[PDB]
């Protein structure tokens, strides 16, 4: 509200309130599969020119 | 039409008696008085001082005042003014009180009830017992001792 003045005697004063606010962030785990050649396997894909069939 | 007289005295006032030395305009507040009571302050329009009050609102540009006033739209009671910044302050009608307020133009424990300008009058919703008679300051202002009790049924 408007201030009080304070003019002689009173006990209503106006007031100043609070409040309070929670912001929250949410975090989110994804995850991808991919094939590829095998590691002992590469030596019969490796063509001259490239690696992988 | 203030507090104070607006004239000022001739005379230096003797002080030797200490008998019916409070029967004056200038004695604001109460009699008795406790430590607990609930005091407001609100803007004036007009001159409430010693006078019921009520709540007046205007266009909306600015806020609620006082403005003296009994009946269905009482209040509380004045009991004090600060000239310079037009304050009122009042007593609310849910809070006891007891003291000298202005009078209608009486004998003690007689009913008495605001009127349309805040001026108590013999009788009907508002416990007002005087508890004195009218005593005299002026042609047309007399005041009285009394206490409000809150509004009755």
């Amino acid at each position: 509200a408007n201030p009080t003045t304070i003019a002689n005697e009173v006990n209503t004063i106006s007031t100043i309130g609070f409040s309070s606010e929670v912001v929250r962030l949410n975090y989110l785990k994804l995850q991808y599969k991919f094939r590829h050649l095998k590691q002992t396997s590469e030596k019969f894909y490796t063509s001259d020119s490239y690696i992988g069939d | 039409l203030m507090k104070n007289p607006q004239q000022d005295s001739g005379l230096l006032s003797n002080s030797i008696d200490f008998r019916d030395q409070n029967l004056i305009f200038s004695n604001s507040g109460g009699v008795c008085t406790s430590s607990k009571d609930k005091i407001e302050n609100y803007p004036a329009k007009g001159y409430p001082y010693k006078r019921g009050v009520k709540l007046s609102f205007g266009d909306g540009t600015t806020e609620l005042e006082v403005e003296a006033g009994g009946g269905d739209d009482l209040y509380g009671v004045c009991s004090d003014i600060d000239e310079f910044s037009g304050m009122a302050t009042v007593i609310p009608i849910t809070n006891n009180f007891t003291g000298y307020l202005t009078l209608k133009k009486v004998n003690p424990g007689d009913k008495l009830n605001f009127n349309q300008h805040g001026e108590l009058e013999k009788v009907k919703s508002v416990n007002a017992i005087a508890l004195s008679k009218a005593h005299k300051l002026t042609e047309d202002l007399f005041i009285v001792l009394a206490s409000v009790f809150g509004n009755r049924a």
